[PDB]
């Protein structure tokens, strides 16, 4: 209830003019008071439209100002161009910055003037420094200046922060004011005509530096930020890679005193085990060389901070390092050229000096692993393999973005990347031919996409036709299903919605064991992902072909085989300016349904093969192996205690044993710690990487101005929990400026806290971080009922595409390829279902969401709507609340810290109740209705749709499920069986969980199965209305948790809920009209 | 719409609300099983 | 007279009227008001006299 | 004393109530609170003395 004041102050500061007037608009759920709000509105519009003073009416309608609820504030201020500079001149009295062209290796990667690299605009491209975000540099500068101005009179520790950040913004703005501000167009791009006479890499550097200096709360933060901002102005290729590299060695220096374990995918069972740190000497020499490079780059304070820690090597001073490890990834992306980014991968050293004893075993192990995956379904003749064509054709929506191709749906032209749409086009024109897999050769090389991530190399992405997906789909789904229960596939061991994300190293760490962990992300152009890898799979397919008797299955397997034949020789379109290069690359990368699990297989075979060579010199028992994409780790135990010399010799043997297969590696062996892309451990304590740029993005998405603010808030919350903390008021300023909308040149609207923080398709953030807010009031209920009426909108593009002839042909072909003779009873159902997977195409979503925002805006302008009784969540909570009673409690501390970097209140909760131990289905995947969909398809259907579908009669359930690819007999059996009644409750569980972010954010980290939380939640049991007692216990838990988060202290509860209200609510249960935005979720693991 | 005296219908007791809600559920279940057998 | 709710609540709790399941026991609550008690009391005696 | 809310937990779990049934046992919980136990404990002794 504080945000709107900051909004008002932002408006007053940014505009400042006599002509700048400020126009609130209010609402109340009570008619008479609402008409007085309407009156105030009216009179304000008039007064605005007559240059009359507004300050007089504000007393007359005092009641509305005190008790009614605000919506938004309008603003009439003219163009008044270039006022940002006219304000900014004062904060730029420092010295500007000079580039240094002889730092980056390349020529165009220096921060020199555009004209020195692109004299003509016809060869200009802003894509090497495009922020790719619908928010301006000017927005950032205005926000910083507003923060600095309002915090210009404080006298505390805050002032010690303020002087520091003021100096940082001085350093930045001197450099900016030296030349000027680039001006955004309507699309938030930056054209040639502003950058023609200015440095090319000023924008990303500026934004990244603003984000960093806005995340300063301490002295070391100031040192680090000043030491990166001033060097990131020139160095743009060897900086985040530099400071983020030693961490991998540092984790091998922290003694464990106390540990965490994993059992099943979120279980913990702590251990007081102590483990020393047997680090060799030569890795210190390596580390010393790395610090010499660090100092050689122009870094002074942060080596000293890295140097004074080694005197003790303690874990209490260690979070600084972790903090440092996150300060490296908030400098921006290294958006270099497609060519030079491919050549990070396309350097090959293929040699007729590798072993042959190794590759044959490698090939065989891949073959054997494949056979273990596929023995059962290939043999028992599963339906999903026979009809693999139809399976992939349904599951196209869960695929990659194919190359743009010109379509026509009746009377339009489309350049879609979605392969389902490609299929729709090719069926009509006789071009659909899935059995004949295209070659990939000189006559038709392959396109590319670029998988980027800062501080590392650029990975490549295949962008293929739609036959490759269809071939790989069914076989890869059975392989993944097999890997759900296999432990060693770290990407895929789960229980249908989880990953082993807290690792499985710490079981067998001891004084006798060691662990070798290894980054394997560069192993795409390598000689072990070419020929042997493919041929092992070919061999497995031969065996599997002899392991079935049906012909459809053998054909499907032969098509998958033929796909691997074509992938063994594969060329690659790569432009460079005007001319086009094509390079032989017959190997593996991402952009495929198969790449992930198959790379995991190949790394597993590789490490199993290598690890049987250390056996020539050591006796050990392989206890555990894990492989997940861009990393892999294996633990191993000895007959004795570990020494430095065994570590050194093992490392040399591992390095040379990879060299025997012609494979480069920075081999890393340790005893207590690991480092990988997504996480790392020191001293039996899990830390995480907070490297998600907020004000700069990887590539250019498709979301609106609105939703990118929500994405940024989720990333903000995440990074805060990780450790990287930014000052929240700046973020709120960005959110309001990104939700601000221009109705004319001078009219602009700004919504309020009570529109943006309400559970709908328009939620963006919360008034108090780590806490969703609900509505006990009339007013939040009122607007939630209003916004649900408006969330449902239309897309004319989708309506006209579904009315053409080709779509109709596609629906007909789906039917007669699946079932026939109900052409007007189910086929229409299948069209309505195909509509559910046209929405992946982005412009449809933009049409629909822009329509939602405009419909929202035409009642943000004018007064409010009653919305006609449509029941939602706050209606229920309104009725649950008046039979509560709170009382002060006092819980003790009995749970262990294992995420130090958290804010102290969340940690206090974790340090008093447990951390989560299960993961209950956000999708309802284990639900008996969903185990059909995961059997005949991959398709999601959103929990809104399922929660709705179950509310209907037993007739249209059959239509809706058969329309999702499922056959008719099992649907009829499901309805006759009466299993939906055994699944109303699970679906509603998942629904309510999706509505309230229970599996999305901070609430993913908390134990609701605790005995300590439960004894506070004293709601007696009634029985035979399970939903009510369920929601009551859940909501009471949420009350206690929100009180804990927002105030630190604890409370109890009690609800002697009357049976009358139990029954009144039981009927309100399965008629809920509520919804939560996809863009608002904050997955802690990305 | 309930088969009970007038001073009970306009009441505020717990038992009265309980009676009304329960018998509304009885009537709705009864009408729905009739709709079943008629379809 | 006894209050109608004061007797009906006792009757209802004595009969344990399950909500979900169908029962012959709901029909026992049919016509339990006052203004019927007086009707019977005024009918029987007048009939036996006449 | 024992806390009212925990004792009501125990009593509710022990009686095996049913939310879709006019139970007689539902009325056992009316007025269990403290401020009455004190009042009753005080009233009895005061009356027996006086």
């Amino acid at each position: 209830g504080k945000y709107n004041l900051i909004l008002s102050e932002y408006l007053s500061f940014i505009y400042n003019s006599q002509s700048a007037v400020q126009i609130p608009i209010y609402y109340s759920s009570n008619s008479e008071l609402e008409n007085r709000c309407i009156e105030f509105h009216s009179k304000c519009l008039e007064n605005s439209k007559n240059g009359l003073s507004l300050k007089k009416l504000f007393v007359e309608y005092s009641d509305v100002i005190e008790n009614a609820t605000l919506l938004s504030i309008l603003s009439y201020s003219y163009d008044k161009y270039n006022a940002v500079e006219r304000k900014l001149v004062k904060y730029a009295k420092g010295k500007p910055l000079e580039a240094d062209l002889t730092v980056n290796e390349l020529d165009y990667e220096n921060n020199k003037i555009t004209s020195e690299l692109f004299p003509t605009a016809e060869e200009y491209t802003d894509l090497l420094m495009d922020p790719a975000i619908l928010t301006s540099l000017s927005s950032n500068l205005n926000a910083v200046m507003f923060w600095l101005e309002k915090h210009e009179n404080d006298v505390a520790e805050k002032l010690k922060i303020y002087k520091r950040r003021l100096d940082l913004f001085t350093i930045v703005a001197s450099t900016v004011n030296k030349y000027g501000v680039p001006r955004h167009n309507a699309k938030y791009r930056y054209e040639y005509e502003v950058m023609k006479d200015k440095p090319y890499y000023l924008v990303t550097w500026a934004n990244s530096s603003i984000e960093m200096l806005m995340s300063v709360f301490s002295h070391e933060d100031y040192l680090i930020a000043r030491e990166l901002i001033v060097l990131s102005y020139s160095n743009r290729s060897t900086l985040a890679k530099l400071v983020s590299s030693p961490m991998s060695i540092l984790v091998a220096l922290v003694d464990i005193n106390g540990t965490f374990i994993t059992n099943e995918e979120l279980e913990l069972e702590f251990s007081n085990k102590y483990v020393r740190a047997i680090v060799p000497d030569q890795t210190f020499d390596e580390l010393k060389q790395m610090l010499d490079n660090m100092r050689k780059a122009g870094l002074t304070d942060i080596p000293k901070m890295i140097q004074d820690w080694l005197v003790d090597c303690s874990i209490e001073k260690f979070p600084l390092m972790a903090k440092i490890y996150s300060w490296s990834f908030h400098v921006g992306f290294r958006k270099q050229k497609m060519l030079d980014a491919a050549l990070d991968q396309l350097k090959t050293e293929y040699t007729e000096d590798v072993d042959d004893e190794m590759y044959r075993e490698y090939t065989m192990l891949i073959r054997d692993e494949v056979v273990k995956m596929l023995e059962e379904p290939v043999k028992h003749d599963d339906h999903l393999l026979q009809d693999s064509e139809l399976a992939g054709l349904l599951s196209m929506s869960s695929a990659s973005n194919g190359e743009s191709r010109q379509l026509k749906f009746g009377r339009k032209t489309i350049f879609s990347t979605k392969k389902n749409m490609h299929v729709m086009d090719d069926m009509a024109n006789g071009r659909y031919t899935p059995g004949i897999i295209p070659p990939v050769n000189v006559d038709k090389p392959i396109p590319l996409g670029r998988r980027d991530v800062p501080g590392r190399r650029t990975r490549i992405i295949f962008i293929l036709p739609y036959e490759y997906f269809i071939a790989q789909h069914a076989v890869v789904e059975k392989m993944l299903i097999y890997a759900k229960h296999t432990r060693e596939y770290a990407e895929f061991y789960s229980q249908s919605n989880q990953l082993l994300s807290y690792g499985d190293v710490t079981r067998f760490l001891s004084n006798n064991s060691m662990v070798l962990y290894t980054d394997v992300s560069q192993w795409d152009s390598s000689q072990h992902n070419t020929q042997p890898f493919r041929k092992g799979i070919i061999m497995g397919l031969d065996m599997l072909a002899n392991m079935t008797n049906d012909a459809r299955v053998i054909q499907t397997l032969n098509l998958y085989k033929q796909t691997q034949i074509n992938l063994m020789d594969s060329y690659v379109q790569i432009p460079d300016g005007n001319v086009i290069k094509k390079i032989q690359y017959g190997a593996v990368a991402s952009g495929e349904k198969q790449t992930k699990a198959a790379n995991s297989i190949a790394n597993l075979a590789l490490i199993k093969t290598v690890l049987s060579r250390i056996s020539n010199k050591y006796s050990f028992a392989t206890k555990i192996i894990r492989v997940d994409g861009d990393d892999n780790y294996a633990v191993l135990q000895f007959n004795t205690e570990v020494t430095k010399q065994m570590v050194q010799d093992v490392s040399n043997d591992v390095r040379e044993t990879y060299a025997r297969m012609n494979t480069k590696v920075k081999a890393l062996v340790s005893t207590v710690g690991i480092e990988i892309a997504k996480r790392y451990i020191a001293g039996g304590k899990i830390f995480f990487r907070a490297g998600i740029n907020l004000l700069n993005n990887e590539k250019k998405g498709q979301s609106t101005q609105w939703d990118q603010a929500a994405v940024l808030y989720s990333n903000y919350i995440v990074n805060r929990l990780r450790g990287f903390e930014t000052d929240r008021e700046f973020i709120l300023t960005k959110i309001m400026q990104m939700t601000s909308v221009a109705i004319t040149g001078s009219l602009r609207l700004f919504p309020s806290e009570r529109v943006l923080t309400t559970n709908s398709t328009f939620k963006v953030f919360d008034s108090e971080d780590f806490i969703i807010e609900y509505g006990t009031t009339d007013d939040e209920v009122y607007i939630q009922r209003a916004f649900m009426s408006l969330s449902s909108q239309k897309s004319g593009i989708a309506d006209e595409i579904a009315a053409s002839s080709t779509f109709k042909n596609y629906v007909s072909r789906l039917s007669e390829q699946l079932l026939f003779s109900k052409n007007n009873i189910v086929s229409r159902g299948i069209a309505l279902t195909e509509k559910a997977k046209l929405n992946s195409y982005a412009p449809i979503s933009l049409e629909k969401r822009r329509a939602q925002i405009s419909a929202l805006l035409t009642m943000l302008q004018k007064p409010v709507t009653f919305k006609s009784s449509k029941i939602t969540i706050n209606d229920i909570l309104r009725d649950i609340k008046p039979f509560f009673t709170v009382n002060e409690a006092h819980l003790p501390i009995q749970y262990q810290k294992f995420m130090p970097t958290l804010p102290d209140n969340v940690q206090y909760i974790i340090q008093c109740i447990g951390s989560r131990t299960y993961q209950i289905e956000d999708d309802g995947s284990k639900s008996a209705i969903s185990r059909l969909i995961s059997k005949y398809s991959v398709y999601k259907p959103s929990i809104e749709e399922l929660y709705k579908v179950i509310s209907l009669h037993e007739n249209e359930i059959q239509l809706y499920l058969i329309s999702l690819g499922i056959p008719k007999i099992d649907a009829d059996t499901y309805v006759g069986s009466k299993i939906y009644s055994q699944d109303k409750y699970r679906i509603l569980e998942s629904y309510v969980y999706n509505l309230l972010s229970i599996n999305y954010g901070c609430y993913q980290l908390f134990d609701f199965n605790s005995p300590d939380l439960e004894k506070l939640i004293r709601i007696p049991f009634k029985g035979k209305i399970p939903a009510v007692t369920f929601i009551l216990h859940l909501y009471a838990k949420l009350e206690v948790i929100n009180h804990a988060i927002k105030n630190g202290s604890w409370i109890s509860l009690f609800c002697n809920y009357p049976k009358s209200e139990m029954i009144k609510l039981w009927k309100k249960m399965w008629n809920i009209t509520s919804l939560r935005s996809p863009y608002t979720n904050a997955n802690f693991f990305q | 719409e309930i088969k009970i005296a007038d001073e009970v219908k306009k009441s505020n007791k717990e038992e009265s609300k309980q009676l009304l809600e329960v018998l509304k559920t009885k009537e709705e279940h009864q009408k729905e099983v009739q709709y079943e057998i008629l379809q | 007279l006894v209050s109608t709710e004061a007797q009906i609540q006792k009757m209802s709790q004595d009969l344990q009227l399950e909500a979900l399941t169908i029962q012959s026991e709901t029909q026992f609550l049919t016509g339990i008001n006052s203004q019927a008690a007086n009707d019977c009391f005024k009918t029987l005696i007048a009939a036996m006299l006449s």
